[PDB]
């Protein structure tokens, strides 16, 4: 059974910062590419930012290229998102994923396999 | 979908056959401190010892070092001369009648115009009773190659010497502690430059060599051919005592502008024959894990037989080898005679001989010079070189020094590395 | 973590070792020597002329533009890069590797000429 | 289509060759072979120095940002390419080559140095 | 301006003849002038190799994505580049020099892997 859970925040204020994280287990963490993915409450899913299984490469949607932050540990099979300057445009559920990339010695993804639940994230 | 990818630095190699230069403590590289051996946790490879050119290679570096290390030594050819052999004046046991003649002949000196009477002793085996003219005998090897001799400042110690891969090659070893010389060794490692061989040469028995971990081990390249040999290691040493128990006085003359030979003048107390000293226990003890080890090779309810050598020359009926600078040919029918059906010693008696050829050659002799006083020297037995004929009769052999060579070898095999190579990958320019 | 330690593991390890060997690959009585310093050195040079010819030159690993005919070998990714040791997929695909280079080296002289015309 | 078949051939069939001549540069008794293997090395070390120092590194087909002063030979792209073979052309232009190097040294340390400043 | 002229000059000097020095490190009785030809050639392609394991194949300056850690020299960068020699620079970080060294080859490894992947 592959879980991730998120362990984030909760209501803040605009222009602030918000850190969101994920805790994984039951697989290897390290061998996995990750992303978040946002939800806005009355909107569908939106990709917003993904990395590479051994976090030397890190990719954006451009509305938050400026303003987020996504890393790794693979010792403690944690992903992370350090969001700042809050539009209350972020609004949303943001989930942790796996999948959404390979490392070229691997099958392809390009697709989520797993999902966690959600953190929700308020900005007023 | 899938693209050429190429990498190097890709660790595999194939089979090879390059040149290995040396290292030691007349000399090379000097001794690598730290040998880095590399454990290959999961790698498995084939070994073929009996088709290992590092043998080749050691055996013509030995060689070609051997001739070296005469070339600035006297070349005693004003001394194929006729000799006036008689019988030495001394208390001579039977063992030794007979086996020393006292020879005078007219040697040359400083001058040309001037020569000199000297006498020495010499061993029989040394002199060949022809001439029969005025006087009795001539040296042995005055009808083949002229004899030099051995010059008195260079000892025959085995020092080891340790073979060093060239950049781009490795040599792997195998660990495993039941290889029998060939076929697949599931415990590899690699090396930077092998362990240090002394370069020990005898015959029939195997000296100062390493020792079988756990159990004695046979190894032969076809062990149903009568025509190879059967290298044997032990598992256990078996410790040998040689001695040459006679006082020699030695003395010197000029035979020429600052060439000085050497010579035994006399003897001091009695003339007793050299010998050899094997436990017996221990001795019967060997043959028996020897025997336990032969009959998983043929039938389990059989007769293993030992016995002497039943031919060929001095130099492979005996076993030679070198005590302290005197050569010795020990006679091993009192180890190898016996039947194995499903504080005592044995003393070998030993011939010494002066003049040898050491090497299976024929344009080539050595005079070692005698040495003064009493040889005492002990050795470790690490193997035996037998061959084969119900009853299975094996006798001693290692006429070729290969063999001996090919007993610490064995473990080692020489590769190349090839570190350019392709694999399909998704990645695309 | 030493010269040749990664050979008996997995080729997607392995390819994390290339600057070990790659370092490894540079360095009458005494003749015999100097003979083997010169050779090999002249293999150093024909690994390194032949990189070069592919345009791979100066990199441990290099991407081309030449597809993997499935006839040299159908094994999947996660077969040959998850399993294998580079000793078993060298002996595997080591009949079709002249054919290999011969390709690499045309892919090569397609795209120096191409450049050339891009530069104009 | 072996070593310097082309030698014959116009510059522009020619240059589809370089792989060809490329390839043929590698690869007491016995010591003038050792002196033939290592002069063979030296000559292939130099052209690579060269090559290296001009900025043209790891490729067969070097553009570069010297321009052609039309001193050293005023012919043109259809006469120089077309009629005219590679020794014919390395005899026409012989003499102002140790001018042409000097310039190409030049232009890449200027490069070098301008990208390193860039890279800031 | 000829070989080590600028040995005296300051780093941020002598830095423009990198080339001069650059072009002078290649070319029994007489056996010794072979062993003396293959070791000029041994010690060049170590430093070639080198620079190829760094990623700095082919050029004379190349600049990295490795950091300076002050604990190696904490001196301001106008007291190195122009009031201090490459003499004097070497001895100040002899002993933090292999260091550096396996640094440049960790960062090239990430450097290599990190590309291949971001060309799939
Ligand atoms: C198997 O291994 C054993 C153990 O190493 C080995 O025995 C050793 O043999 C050497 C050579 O005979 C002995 O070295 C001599 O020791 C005496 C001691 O009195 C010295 O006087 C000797 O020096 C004189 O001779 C030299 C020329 O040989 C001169 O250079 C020197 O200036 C002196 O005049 C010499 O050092 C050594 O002592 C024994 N070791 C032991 C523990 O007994 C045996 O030979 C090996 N077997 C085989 C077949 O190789
Ligand atoms: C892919 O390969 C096939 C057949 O492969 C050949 O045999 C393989 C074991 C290996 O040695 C390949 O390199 C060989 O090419 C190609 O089909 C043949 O191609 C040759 C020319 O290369 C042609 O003469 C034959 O008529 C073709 N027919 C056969 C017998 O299959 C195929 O063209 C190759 N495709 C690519 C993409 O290169
Ligand atoms: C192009 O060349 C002309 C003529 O230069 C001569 O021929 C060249 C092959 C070379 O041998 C030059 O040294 C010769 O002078 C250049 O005109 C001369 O340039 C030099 C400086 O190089 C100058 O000292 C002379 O006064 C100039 N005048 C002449 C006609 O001799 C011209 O500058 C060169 N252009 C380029 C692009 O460098
Ligand atoms: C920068 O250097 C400091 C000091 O490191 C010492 O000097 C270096 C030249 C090198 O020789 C180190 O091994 C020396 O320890 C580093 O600080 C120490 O680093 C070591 C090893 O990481 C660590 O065990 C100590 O606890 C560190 N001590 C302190 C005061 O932090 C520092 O890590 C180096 N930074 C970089 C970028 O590597
Ligand atoms: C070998 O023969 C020589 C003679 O050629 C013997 O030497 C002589 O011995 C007697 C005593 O018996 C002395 O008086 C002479 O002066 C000695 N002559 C010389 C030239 O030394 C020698 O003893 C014999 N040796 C042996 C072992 O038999
Ligand atoms: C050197 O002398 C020896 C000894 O006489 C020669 O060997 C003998 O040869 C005859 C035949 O001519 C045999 O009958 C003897 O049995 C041999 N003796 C021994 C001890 O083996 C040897 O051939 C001669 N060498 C040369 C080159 O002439
Ligand atoms: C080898 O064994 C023999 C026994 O066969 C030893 O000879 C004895 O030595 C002692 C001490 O000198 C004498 O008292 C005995 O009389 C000798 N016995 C016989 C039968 O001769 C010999 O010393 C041993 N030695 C070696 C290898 O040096
Ligand atoms: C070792 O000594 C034995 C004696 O115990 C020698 O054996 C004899 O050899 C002759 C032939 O020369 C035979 O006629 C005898 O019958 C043999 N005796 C025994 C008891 O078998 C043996 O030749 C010697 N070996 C060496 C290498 O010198
Ligand atoms: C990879 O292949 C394994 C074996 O299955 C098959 O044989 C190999 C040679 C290929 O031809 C492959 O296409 C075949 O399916 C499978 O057990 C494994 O599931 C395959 N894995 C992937 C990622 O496809
Ligand atoms: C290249 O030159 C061709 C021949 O031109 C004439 O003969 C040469 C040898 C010179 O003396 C030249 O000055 C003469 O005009 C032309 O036919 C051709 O069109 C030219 N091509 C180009 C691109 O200039
Ligand atoms: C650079 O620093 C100079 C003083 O140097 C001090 O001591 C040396 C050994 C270094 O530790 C250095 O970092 C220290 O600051 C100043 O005199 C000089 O003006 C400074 N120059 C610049 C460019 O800031
Ligand atoms: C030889 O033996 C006899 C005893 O039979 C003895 O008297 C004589 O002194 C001995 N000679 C020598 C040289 O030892
Ligand atoms: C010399 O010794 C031999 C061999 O032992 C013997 O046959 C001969 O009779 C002896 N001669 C003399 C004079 O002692
Ligand atoms: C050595 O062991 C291998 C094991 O595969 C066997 O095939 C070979 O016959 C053995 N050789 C001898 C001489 O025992
Ligand atoms: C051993 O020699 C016999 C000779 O009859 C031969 O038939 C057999 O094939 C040989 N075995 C090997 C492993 O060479
Ligand atoms: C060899 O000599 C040693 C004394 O140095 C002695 O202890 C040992 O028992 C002797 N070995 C044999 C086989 O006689
Ligand atoms: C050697 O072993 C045999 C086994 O048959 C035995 O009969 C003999 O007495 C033993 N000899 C010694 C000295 O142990
Ligand atoms: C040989 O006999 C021993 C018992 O002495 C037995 O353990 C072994 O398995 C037998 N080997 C063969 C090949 O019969
Ligand atoms: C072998 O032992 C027997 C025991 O009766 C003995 O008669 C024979 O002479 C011995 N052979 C050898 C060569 O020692
Ligand atoms: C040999 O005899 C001489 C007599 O002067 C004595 O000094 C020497 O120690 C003796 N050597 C041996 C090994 O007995
Ligand atoms: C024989 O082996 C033993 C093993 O304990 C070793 O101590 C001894 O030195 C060896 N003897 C010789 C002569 O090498
Ligand atoms: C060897 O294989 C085992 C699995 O049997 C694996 O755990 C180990 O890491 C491998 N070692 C190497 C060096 O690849
Ligand atoms: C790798 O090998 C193991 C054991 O043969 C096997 O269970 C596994 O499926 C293989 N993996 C692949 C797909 O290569
Ligand atoms: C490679 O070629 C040899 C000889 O033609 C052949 O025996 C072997 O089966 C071939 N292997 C492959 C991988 O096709
Ligand atoms: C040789 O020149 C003729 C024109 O005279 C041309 O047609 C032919 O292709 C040229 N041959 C080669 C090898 O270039
Ligand atoms: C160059 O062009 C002329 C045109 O008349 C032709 O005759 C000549 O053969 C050509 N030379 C080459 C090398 O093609
Ligand atoms: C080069 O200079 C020499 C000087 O002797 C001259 O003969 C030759 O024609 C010149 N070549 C040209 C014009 O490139
Ligand atoms: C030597 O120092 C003086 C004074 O700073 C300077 O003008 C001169 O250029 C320096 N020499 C070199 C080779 O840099
Ligand atoms: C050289 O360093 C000293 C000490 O920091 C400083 O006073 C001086 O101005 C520096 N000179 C130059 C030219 O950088
Ligand atoms: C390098 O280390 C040695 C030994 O500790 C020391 O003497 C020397 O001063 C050090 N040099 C530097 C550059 O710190």
């Amino acid at each position: 059974e592959v879980q991730l859970v998120e362990t984030g925040g909760g209501l803040v204020q605009p222009g602030g910062s918000l850190k969101l994280s994920c805790r994984a287990s039951g697989y290897t963490f390290s061998s996995f590419a990750m992303s978040w993915v946002r939800q806005a409450p009355g909107k569908g899913l939106e990709w917003v930012s993904l990395i590479n299984d051994r976090g030397g490469l890190t990719f954006y949607v451009d509305s938050v290229k400026g303003r987020f932050t996504i890393s790794r540990d693979n010792s403690k099979n944690t992903l992370s998102l350090q969001m700042h300057s809050l539009r209350d445009g972020d609004t949303a559920v943001y989930y942790c994923a796996t999948g959404g990339m390979s490392s070229a010695l691997q099958s392809s993804k390009y697709y989520f396999d797993f999902w966690g639940q959600g953190a929700l994230v308020t900005v007023s | 979908n899938l693209w050429v990818t190429v990498y190097y630095g890709v660790p595999v190699w194939k089979d090879a056959e390059t040149t290995l230069f040396c290292a030691s403590d007349h000399a090379c590289v000097p001794t690598d401190p730290n040998p880095q051996e590399i454990h290959l946790e999961n790698v498995t490879e084939e070994f073929n010892m009996w088709k290992n050119n590092m043998v080749e290679q050691m055996h013509e570096d030995i060689i070609s070092l051997w001739d070296q290390s005469l070339k600035p030594c006297v070349k005693l050819t004003p001394l194929c001369v006729t000799l006036q052999c008689t019988n030495v004046t001394n208390n001579i046991t039977d063992d030794m009648r007979g086996e020393l003649k006292n020879c005078s002949f007219n040697a040359t000196t400083e001058l040309r115009n001037k020569r000199q009477k000297v006498y020495s002793l010499f061993y029989r085996l040394d002199i060949v009773p022809m001439v029969d003219l005025w006087t009795n005998y001539r040296l042995i090897n005055c009808n083949t190659s002229a004899i030099t001799q051995a010059c008195p400042k260079v000892s025959f110690e085995p020092i080891p010497i340790h073979y060093c891969a060239p950049a781009g090659f490795a040599i792997l070893k195998c660990k495993d502690k039941k290889f029998n010389g060939t076929g697949p060794c599931p415990s590899v490692s690699t090396v930077q430059c092998t362990h240090g061989i002394k370069p020990v040469v005898s015959t029939q028995l195997l000296l100062n060599g390493s020792l079988a971990e756990e159990e004695v081990i046979i190894r032969s390249e076809n062990i149903t051919n009568n025509a190879k040999n059967i290298l044997v290691q032990l598992n256990t040493p078996v410790q040998i005592n040689c001695t040459r128990p006679n006082n020699n006085t030695v003395k010197s003359i000029r035979i020429g502008p600052g060439q000085a030979f050497y010579y035994t003048g006399d003897i001091i107390g009695d003339i007793r024959q050299a010998h050899c000293n094997v436990s017996k226990a221990t001795w019967n003890e060997t043959l028996g894990k020897v025997v336990k080890q032969l009959r998983k090779h043929f039938g389990n309810n059989t007769i293993i037989r030992f016995a002497q050598s039943s031919g060929g020359d001095l130099e492979v009926t005996t076993h030679s080898f070198n005590c302290g600078g005197e050569f010795f040919y020990c006679n091993t029918s009192g180890l190898f005679n016996s039947t194995w059906i499903s504080n005592d010693s044995i003393t070998l008696p030993c011939r010494i001989k002066q003049i040898i050829n050491m090497w299976q050659r024929i344009g080539q002799a050595m005079y070692a010079p005698p040495i003064q006083g009493v040889i005492r020297c002990v050795s470790n037995i690490t193997g035996l070189i037998l061959t084969r004929d119900t009853t299975e009769t094996f006798r001693p052999g290692g006429g070729d020094m290969r063999d001996n060579w090919r007993s610490e070898l064995y473990k080692y095999k020489v590769v190349k590395i090839e570190p350019l190579g392709v694999a399909p990958t998704r990645c695309k320019r | 973590l030493g010269f040749l330690g990664a050979a008996g593991s997995t080729m997607g390890a392995a390819s994390m070792t290339l600057t070990v060997q790659a370092r490894n690959l540079l360095s009458h009585w005494g003749i015999k020597q100097l003979q083997a310093r010169v050779l090999a050195v002249e293999h150093y040079l024909r690994d390194q002329q032949l990189l070069g010819i592919w345009g791979c030159s100066g990199k441990l690993i290099c991407c081309t533009n030449v597809p993997w005919n499935s006839s040299w070998s159908n094994r999947n990714l996660s077969e040959i890069w998850d399993n294998m040791t580079w000793l078993q997929w060298d002996k595997e695909i080591s009949n079709y590797t002249q054919i290999i280079y011969g390709l690499l080296e045309e892919s090569q002289n397609q795209q120096e000429k191409n450049e050339q015309d891009l530069l104009a």
